[PDB]
């Protein structure tokens, strides 16, 4: 043979606050100081959009592609390693 | 431990061009190395005499005779004795970072980083490279606690390789750069001894600010040092 309620209540309780967007953004990379605008983009990227599917068959994308261009070793090499351990499915290439 | 030796594509290190153009490497290669030294073959008459006096004495059979006079005085260590001293320190000495030296390394890192930011108007791996050099200095004397004496020695070796490849003190530097940009046209061929008798004897600037301002303007392709740095020639704006 080959084999390939407590958590739900705590989610809806924290969602009632109006500051859940800044708290969850700073909790992704606590060791990386600053860069609050860059951490907010990784949050919406991991959640993903809505896969819009028409009736004729033409599907639309929903993923968010982020490109970082800057000086080497500026919260870029270490930032990519945190996303590989946070997401449930990630391939380091 | 990577110990490579590269060579320029033009045969010689052109001082008139940018350091990034003479080196045929990427930006991710210079950031991985800890120390990048530049061996400039300067044509000096006083230096070629001492160099020629050492190669001749070696080939004249005096290399074996000088070994008995240097080893008896305690100034040179043989190869067999140095082989057992490196392995002994790599297995019994485990240096760390003392709290008194951590504040000096963190404060001096911002000072060197702020100097390059003004000239542009240093990565995270460059900070960890100084820690490895400081920890290696304590392993020589078999000291598990790195004191503040090993920090100043690692900074001196870092500024002579990394920086050499790229209140009242900061006020005199900006005033000296603005004065040379107006008192010397674009292409002025003024000797080094001429400008030294106009800013030091007039009780306005010090000798430390003269050599520091001339070196910073050379990296921007603006001041070209000719004749072993004896004649200052302006190029860029």
């Amino acid at each position: 043979t080959v084999y390939p309620d407590f958590d739900i209540r705590n989610i809806n309780k924290l969602s009632k606050k109006k500051d859940i967007f800044d708290i969850l953004s700073q909790s992704l990379a606590p060791s990386i100081y600053g860069h609050d605008h860059i951490k907010k983009a990784i949050l919406l990227m991991l959640m993903g959009g809505v896969e819009k599917n028409l009736e004729n068959g033409s599907h639309l994308r929903g993923d968010i592609n982020i490109l970082m261009v800057g000086d080497p070793s500026t919260a870029k090499s270490q930032l990519l390693r945190f996303v590989l351990n946070t997401a449930s499915l990630a391939i380091a290439t | 431990s990577v110990l490579a030796a590269a060579n320029p594509i033009y045969g010689r290190y052109d001082d008139l061009k940018s350091p990034g153009d003479n080196i045929d490497f990427q930006t991710t290669i210079l950031s991985r190395f800890d120390m990048i030294f530049i061996v400039k073959d300067d044509h000096n008459e006083e230096r070629d005499i001492s160099i020629a006096n050492h190669v001749i004495n070696i080939h004249t059979g005096n290399a074996n005779a000088m070994q008995n006079q240097q080893e008896e005085n305690g100034s040179e260590i043989s190869i067999e004795k140095m082989k057992r001293y490196i392995t002994y320190c790599r297995l019994k000495c485990a240096p760390r970072l003392s709290p008194q030296a951590a504040e000096k390394l963190s404060s001096n890192f911002v000072t060197i980083r702020k100097q390059l930011l003004i000239n542009e108007l240093i990565t995270i791996r460059q900070l960890e490279a100084i820690i490895r050099i400081t920890e290696s200095l304590a392993k020589l004397e078999l000291s598990p606690i790195a004191q503040e004496r090993h920090v100043d020695e690692a900074i001196r070796l870092f500024q002579a390789s990394t920086m050499d490849a790229a209140g009242t003190s900061l006020s005199e530097i900006r005033r000296f750069e603005q004065e040379l940009k107006r008192r010397l046209p674009i292409g002025w061929s003024t000797s080094y001894q001429t400008l030294r008798r106009e800013f030091v004897d007039t009780h306005r600037f010090s000798q430390l600010a003269l050599d520091k301002a001339l070196y910073a303007l050379e990296k921007h392709e603006t001041i070209q040092l000719r004749h072993q740095g004896q004649n200052i020639y302006r190029s860029g704006v």
